RNA sequence: GAACGCGCGAUACUCUUUGAACGCACAUUGCGCCCCUUGGUAUUCCAGGGGGCAAGCGU
RNA sequence: AGGCCUGAUUCAGGCCACCAUCGAAAGGGAAUCCGGUUAAGAUUCCGGAACCUGGAUAUGGAUUCUUCACGGUAACGUAA
């Protein structure tokens, strides 16, 4: 005798970048002297391969600074450059001559 | 008499795009995109526009209270009222002619 | 509101059912 | 869940279930032109 | 410009419809 | 329709061989 | 072999992006999943780093 | 060709069907406006003003005797 069930299934189934690697260098043209001075922004040149969280770390992290934005765009010459603006509680300019 | 073009990056006279002209406080003429207008819910039985239900695209329907989107009536927000009271008398009636024919049916057998 | 901290156990869902069921089955 | 044993009836029967899965496998890859639903109409 | 750059050899040869390149043959 | 899909290829195959 | 950079590869006169080219796509630097770890209020959130993913009634 | 659910601990049981992916900067689609500003940038920057989406959470109110609220004949109304 076998013992077998009746309900059956209808269908089988089968059962290397720090702070200082994205931070290349400052831009110091007078545009963007300019926008240190007055519009509390450093400008700064980053790597291609860093977003903006990194960029926001990587100045608080080195400047010891509070971010406030960060826009970044890439330049024909195939760098990155960023526009980082500080919370009013730091003035661009101090940093800038330290 | 100034003239005004699109804002955006389509250059085509799309129903997607399409351009209101409005005076800004600057006193100038200035394009401004308009969105697509909402359609009124329809009942799921005939087709006609559902009473009491605000009128919203499909995403803002997400962000209104219960109340502004259906009907404290049974099939509310779904059917109209005449097509649920349609429906209840239809019910009733297909239960009755039921118990009608099994009553029918029981005497008709009973003979044997 | 001068409260205390501490743990509650909260009750087992369906454990008089589910003693009933099992002493049948026994 | 039955707790019965056939000898002959179940090759029987398990002979059925082939033909008729033959069958059906034959009338599904016949069917994937219309023409031949139109013939086997008349 | 029946053709594009191709990422294998860098050759404008990458014909944009066949999605093939007549100098390399990528893909 | 089609049911087939109950047995898998190599069931199928060890029951036709059985008949 | 190619692209981008300073003979070489971000350690640049260790080995970037690729390529038989391998997580999936690709004329996009587009889209995922898994494990560990660190930081910002932090059990939930956000991000950074490291490492990966081309049964059968047959006997 | 796969996912989900149930279970005082027994791995057992159950539900469902159907195929990757690519293909639109004129199709479908969540949300931003005004004013100012450069030698060269603006619905992107500055000033003001506002929306959308997702998340964790707290407070008030309701959930009216203690347990998922009412009104109008009706269409329907509502802070829940
Ligand atoms: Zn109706």
């Amino acid at each position: 005798k076998k013992a077998l069930k009746v309900r059956t299934s209808a269908t089988f189934r089968l059962p290397r970048l720090d702070s200082y690697k994205v931070i290349e260098q400052p831009i110091t043209s007078e545009t963007a002297m300019k926008k240190v001075e007055d519009g509390n922004i450093l400008v700064f040149q980053v790597s291609m391969k860093a977003n903006k969280y990194q960029i926001k770390k990587a100045v608080k992290e080195l400047y010891e600074v509070d971010v406030l934005k960060v826009n970044t765009l890439v330049r024909p010459n195939g760098t990155k450059k960023a526009y980082v603006r500080l919370t009013a509680d730091y003035d661009a300019l101090d940093i800038a001559n330290r | 008499a100034q003239r005004v073009t699109f804002r955006r990056r389509n250059p085509y006279n799309t129903r997607s795009n399409k351009i209101k002209v409005v005076k800004t406080p600057g006193g100038i003429l200035r394009a401004q995109h308009v969105k697509k207008l909402a359609t009124r819910p329809k009942c799921g039985d005939c087709g006609s526009a559902l009473q009491g239900i605000s009128t919203l695209r499909p995403r803002q329907y997400a962000t209104v209270s219960k109340t502004h989107k259906t009907v404290s009536r049974a099939y509310g927000g779904s059917r109209c009222a005449n097509c649920v009271k349609e429906r209840i008398i239809r019910a009733f009636l297909i239960e009755e002619q039921k118990i009608v024919k099994k009553v029918v049916k029981e005497q008709t057998e009973a003979a044997k | 509101l001068n409260s205390n901290p501490e743990i509650l156990l909260r009750k087992r869902r369906n454990a008089d059912r589910t003693r009933i069921e099992r002493q049948e089955l026994a | 869940m039955i707790k019965d044993k056939d000898s002959a009836a179940d090759a029987d029967d398990l002979e059925s279930e082939l033909n008729a899965m033959y069958s059906d496998y034959k009338t599904r890859r016949s069917e994937r032109d219309a023409k031949f639903r139109a013939k086997q109409a008349r | 410009k029946s053709h594009t750059l191709c990422n294998r050899c860098g050759r404008r040869s990458f014909h944009v419809q066949k999605k093939t390149c007549s100098s390399c043959g990528y893909p | 329709l089609s049911r087939y899909v109950k047995w898998p290829e190599y069931v199928r195959v060890q029951r036709q061989k059985k008949i």
